């Protein structure tokens, strides 16, 4: 019912900028957030950011401290990730979820559903 | 910031066997604590919530326990759909950090 | 020597279905103005009340209601009716905990004005048991588990924006002794000791509430940090007026309430010493739910049964 | 009309198989004999019926289905019914007197409640070989 | 479809009980097998069918009572049924051939309609005991 | 010897229900293009018009639809249909006064096209009996029951406000002979005078009547002042055109209606003499209806019956 | 709910008598116990459901027309009947065995389907002789 | 020795009903995303799809449709589904040419998506019969019957109006040596010759079709005029590209579409020789239907049933 | 103006006895004449319209009779709820005058 | 179903004024006319007048000339009546009923409902 | 349920104009064609012509000039016929049918009800 | 222009006999060709369409046949209710010419 199409996985240059997708489907869009978490191969997930989806706030990571920009279209209920700035170690596994609700808010606390995920290789 | 440090890093029992993953932070955050499976390839999924507080899943076979700086996961039986890594995430203050993980294997 | 059927013997089976809505939007079936109650004497109903699918239901109404809304909203009272072929059981003990036996069982067909609030820290607006001073959990040993206070009287809560949230200090002073007082029967010894919120955010740490407009996060810890020793000695730390200094977030308004619940937690003091330290808390919002659905439970019914006797 | 008994089944579930064996029959008949009956707004009346509707038609296929249940057994649409079928012992060794004045039916319920399935069975498979 | 059948009821209103017994198999079956079928008009049908609908639901909940009370005595579905309950004298003391060709039904209705309730719960009883 | 139970029996019983209003606003039920008409013969139900319960009904159904009217309205034909189980008789012989005996009786299911028309002192637009003159009455002894009276033929009413209201002179002077023979037929001698209203206001004293907009209400006396003998001489006191200069109550239309019921009253002289004086009346909105509501009854089926026979 | 019985009913459709009769209490009894559940598209709700309680009364009144047909003969509710109207061998000289492991119910019903209205009269005239 | 009444019976009968429309506007029921189909073992049933009534009722709604429409409209898939009581057979042999025997029967309650498209001499966007070609008809001795090409595989078409009409060569060259292989296998001896619309107007000689917006007259007489051999010899008379130089009647727009059908006609040419003329025809719009119809039919379930035996 | 005076000013009877309440007129009304019955401290309500042309009430046991210049309210026999005062208004013309009122009483 | 509220028992000064209220529920009141009767400690019960809901036209009793003053909301379907220059002798209990139809005036010519009453005592 | 009803029989002297009405029923009058045809006493149909009730196109025999004229009117459904210049061979009784449909033209080809027909007389 | 000529102008025959009307045309019209019959005074109805394509009509008992420039109406059985000119219609092209008809007599 409620699940999160992510785009293909992409390769990019260094200092390049990567543009990643999510879909939501079964459920109202507008009635949560949206976060973005990334993995790379090996151990560890590390928390990137998250996005409101009917306010437009966005709260980031402070080591990635310019490098991502994050947006929503409600007519299309799609999130779009962006990141400037490629490093050789940005090589990872990338996954869109849901954070929370909106208003009832002191509840819900976890990530539920998850995409597939996008891997973005950087390389010379 | 408030650190996770998941007690094992990989352990390894047979079929039906009893394993605990304890998790421990270095302040007290009440019982605001999740527990994420992640699968071989496959995205984390949510299996315990603020020691079991979900609303559709949680089948009978996982429980959770412990508060304050200490929570343990506890298994009642192993079964061979249970290859993968666990890991706690604190939602008590923004940095919500995850653990490094700790890969379940199952010997046979 | 032989088997007989009889249809029409009173057997009910403990099932569960999906009961739909009523009101006296998605809109609902009608609620009728009449109670089927019927006492059933000479029986006794083994109840639960924390194994019920009612509470998830109700749940999932409100986040369907609260997602089509969206400010705020007015609640209205929603009966729950079963289908054709089941009962809703209802216990009258008025000192039921909220499981275990039960004496005085009524069967019933639809539930009563329940109103879909959600609070923290203190249920507004719930329903008040009688006699007196009611304490329910799921394991009481394990200290990962909120304990809901249900309050024999109700204590008025005036807060308005000009942020001020006034209480009277007798009244929930008198209330506070005999929470203390009936925490002290519950636990053995071990004096208990009430504090404040430790260390969450702008939004975990304060009471957050709802009334007309916006939404009320307000420091409470101005209210608390008494004790309670062994016997006799509950003492606390001006004006019977007892205000609370505390922020908005989404004039001249007033929202009049009751404070009619409480969700306390334990503090996993690990060391023993002769001190319970208790904390409000939160996490959940089923439990706003279950303080008013601690005695429905959904019965199938069973006509047909047999039984032996000389019908040759 | 008719669902309405189905709440009714349970006024003597209190008394015992003696004082709830006797009511039956005017339990029964008294419980189904049960006489009785802007434009955004008119159009609200319509979405009022469709649920008693189902409501009722659940009900009498309910009726339907128990009553076809009753008739596979000799009993083709009566209450108190009999069977030829023997009582052994194994089931249960209880006298007749102290069950038909002393056990409420549910208390039956819980004791028998492991060996219903047999005994219907038994009691499908020797109305048929009775017939043939 | 079915309702139907209680307005073709009275067909043989008139005739003596001679004529009408013969005709009840026929005329109860032949009764039932019945077989046959801007936006704001649209709205409309809505309300066109619940009518339908309730009355059709009317018919059946009256058809399952009714039989209910007939297998209540010795009579499960048939139509011509028997009992065995004695016929005294008191109630009417008239010989069958004057009955049986020359009253008609509803002449009988009001000669004998202070003791129906008696005949009853007499019939009902004694099935009971005929069971027991 | 024994009883035999039958299910099957043509019987029926005379209780009430309430009715469903059909139609060809509140809106109703369709109305069938057929009749279910089966005459049983070799039977006679003893009928009654003045214990119906049809009549308060549809004078309930009128008074709704008023209300939620409010100018003017169109009347449409109405239906009433009985639910399932039960039965409308009827009625076919031609000279039925109204209460008795009666023959020819036929079932139906839904009534003919009833036309909620309210007029004083003239029924307008009604139904037409056949044969002969009806007169109709509750206790004809009594001087405080209106006189319904029935007519076989139709006469035509021509009203328009440039105020005019125009009737055929020799047509109702023939009508008006007949009416004074029948009911001379039906008061043993008492030579009959006819009198206008006596010294009501200036609603009550003339004929109101509704048509296209507003409401006449128009001077009768000027048609009225007759007299009938016993044995043959009913003579009276111009043009064939007899007008009635009349006033309008809330242009150059016309709005024509046939005159087919009388609404009589017996003036209470409480001396003998050899004179019974009448006046028309009104008060009751109730007789507009019975007029064609006088041969409709609803009856309850009760398909069981028992009878004895030789069943062993 | 209850229609798709008639959906259900031709499962052995295939099998000869022998491995048709057996199974038809399971079919049958398994069958009927089927236990199961802008403002403009708000108003199509009651079109949606208005069809369904239409086929689900049009189920129910087939189903109480077929077992009054039933019930008129000497069968009740029962699925497998008997009844005492002798087989002549003029309808039909075939051997027992051979239609009961080598035919199936429809090329039976072909074979037989000329005498079909003579065998139902048959039937409800000897049921009524007998209860005479 | 004695009869016994079987209430269970797998019996059905060939009446007809009328089945009721669904949808996945006038509207429909609906279309569930499941079969109930079961497979009926050792059965064969007698089909025949030129006495079918599906065929006249859907010719009804598409008629009723476009007259509610009226440019142009969408098409959408319409299931077809019976009442309770009855069931649509269905065949699974693949060579089935339309009529007579059949094996593999399966039972449905619902049919497929079928489209309500109207085209001329050559069958778009049909379904795909599998294996070989198929050929269909009435009387196929007649000369008066159109026949109908059910092909294998589909033949792309692509028309675009600035009014181009562009079709593969080779793929439709190697469809034509198909179809007259195969009417050669159903014609004995008798080289087969094709040839265009001979005298009609502007409207029946040309192919008509529709799609975006207006309606195509295609002139087809380019696409013919080859021959067909006895023995092996299909010879034709540039580049793959086959273009129709076509007119419109009541931009930069292309409907892309499918050849899945032909409706040819026999020429009666009276005289023998030892050739026979095809000539693409029409008249009909039932055979759009009748190429996705042919294998249901609508069957009558008659449960009871009665079979001797030895009951005493 | 029309006046109206009813015969009767205070009246005592039996339970079941039948009172009969005489009221007249200074000119003749035809039939347009109703009923009230006061109960001591609730207002008057009324009993019968018109000599008995009413819609819902009227049980069994008053009844009207006479027209143009006297009418009669009949009794066919007392009950306790009975206590109360009678009047008679005419509905004839404007001056819709009441009567001066019987009161009945009852005697045990 | 249908019935008629009114205000409280109210004591009056000498030469004041008095308003009382009556709320109708049950059925429309814009259908009926409304009408208010005294009966002063004693016997009898006096006409003051009658009012229409839905023309507004008032005819009022001849002896109270201008002391009496009628009036109607129809959003709150109330009635107020109001008696200016009081007299020793206007101690007494108001009813407020309904007359008759505006339409149908020739059949209901009845006061149906009544109100519980209204005591208005005058005293120095 | 589909019907055409025609005028009556008129009777008209040489050189004079004949109006003939035809009102349809029991379907979409603006879905189809109307087509006049004419019978002398004797033998023979003859076709006038056809007009569509959609577009309003007219398409008339070669041999009637100009002297017949078509209308619709689509509030009444109504085809209006017109004849000028009338000879003494103009006696006959005309029938008006439908033709075919405005889009699916390729399929019925056939007139298929007609109305009773109107019998126009000429003489002097 | 495309002439109709009908075979027959008058036939007879008794009740039940099989009568064929034969229909031709000076060019080839394919298979676009109706039947009307006209009864004495009513207006012709249609009976047979493109050689028996018809949708509600066509009753069992005529049949047409033939193709190219000639064809055939033929009836099984006459009935008395037959009494009536036949007349073929072309559809082929903008001419739609009608036949002169063929009135058919039954002998009795
Ligand atoms: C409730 O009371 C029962 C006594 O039957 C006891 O066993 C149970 O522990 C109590 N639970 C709580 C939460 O007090």
């Amino acid at each position: 019912q409620v699940q999160l199409v992510q785009s293909g996985a992409e390769v990019k240059k260094p200092g390049a900028s990567v543009k990643v997708s999510c879909k939501a489907s079964g459920y109202t869009f507008t009635s949560y957030d949206i976060t973005w978490v990334r993995q790379a191969p090996g151990q560890g997930l590390e928390w990137m950011g998250w996005i409101s989806a009917y306010n437009g706030d966005t709260n980031y990571a402070q080591r990635l401290q310019g490098r991502v920009t994050m947006t929503t279209d409600t007519s299309t209920s799609t999130a779009y990730m962006e990141l400037r700035s490629l490093r050789s170690d940005d090589t990872a596994v990338y996954y869109c979820a849901r954070a929370k609700h909106t208003v009832l808010v002191t509840a819900m606390r976890w990530f539920d559903p998850w995409g597939q995920g996008t891997l973005v290789t950087v390389s010379s | 910031d408030i650190q996770m440090t998941q007690s094992p890093s990989s352990l390894s029992a047979s079929v039906g066997d009893r394993v605990t993953i304890t998790c421990r932070a270095s302040q007290s955050i009440s019982n605001y604590l999740n527990w994420y499976q992640q699968k071989p390839g496959k995205a984390p999924k949510l299996l315990i919530s603020a020691t079991s507080s979900l609303q559709s899943g949680v089948p009978s076979r996982f429980s959770g326990s412990g508060s304050g700086t200490d929570f343990t996961l506890t298994i009642s039986s192993l079964q061979p759909d249970d290859f993968a890594t666990y890991y706690c995430q604190q939602s008590y203050s923004t940095p919500w950090t995850f653990g490094q993980g700790t890969k379940l294997e199952i010997k046979r | 020597l032989w088997v007989t059927v009889y249809y029409g013997v009173p057997v009910w089976k403990e099932a569960t279905t999906t009961l739909f809505c009523a009101s006296d939007t998605h809109a609902c079936v009608p609620a009728d103005p009449n109670p089927q109650e019927m006492l059933l004497k000479n029986v006794t109903e083994n109840f639960n009340m924390w194994k019920n699918e009612m509470v998830n239901q109700m749940h999932e109404d409100v986040i369907s209601l609260w997602d089509q809304s969206l400010v705020s909203f007015d609640p209205i009272p929603i009966h729950y009716c079963t289908p054709a072929g089941y009962a809703l059981l209802k216990c009258n003990n008025k000192t039921f905990n909220g499981t275990g036996p039960c004496n005085n069982v009524s069967t019933v067909q639809c539930t009563h004005g329940i109103k879909p609030v959600v609070s923290t820290q203190l249920l507004l607006n719930g329903s008040l048991a009688e006699e007196e001073i009611i304490i329910r959990s799921e394991n009481l040993t394990n200290n990962a588990k909120t304990i809901i206070v249900h309050l024999k009287e109700p204590v008025n809560i005036t807060c308005e924006r000009p942020a001020h949230c006034n209480i009277s200090r007798s009244q929930w002073n008198k209330t506070l002794q005999g929470v203390g007082e009936k925490l002290a029967e519950l636990f053995p010894n071990k004096t208990i000791v009430f504090k404040n919120s430790s260390g969450g955010d702008l939004e975990i740490t304060t009471h957050s509430f709802n009334c007309r407009g916006e939404f009320f996060y307000c420091n409470t810890t101005d209210l608390f940090n008494s004790t309670y020793w062994s016997n006799g000695t509950y003492i606390t730390q001006s004006s019977i007026n007892i205000t609370l200094p505390c922020r908005i977030k989404q004039g001249q308004i007033t929202c009049i309430s009751n404070i009619t619940g409480l969700l306390l937690l334990r503090d996993g003091g690990k060391e023993a010493n002769g001190t319970e330290i208790f904390r409000p808390g939160g996490g959940d919002m089923r439990d706003n739910w279950r303080s008013e659905l601690y005695k429905y439970k959904v019965v199938e019914i069973k006509p047909l049964g047999v039984a032996p006797t000389k019908c040759r | 009309g008719i669902g309405a008994v189905f709440l009714g089944f349970l006024g003597a579930a209190g008394s015992t198989m003696g004082a709830a064996s006797i009511t039956l029959t005017v339990q029964a008949r008294q419980l189904l004999s049960g006489i009785v009956q802007a434009q955004q707004h008119l159009l609200q009346l319509t979405v009022w019926g469709i649920k008693q509707l189902q409501t009722r038609v659940l009900a009498i296929e309910r009726y339907l289905k128990d009553q076809q249940l009753l008739g596979i057994w000799g009993c083709s649409g009566k209450l108190i019914c009999c069977t030829a079928v023997p009582w052994n012992s194994s089931w249960s060794n209880k006298s007749q007197t102290e069950i038909w004045n002393n056990m409420t039916w549910m208390q039956w319920d819980r004791e028998i409640n492991n060996y219903t399935d047999i005994i219907y069975r038994l009691l499908e498979e020797s109305q048929n070989q009775q017939e043939n």
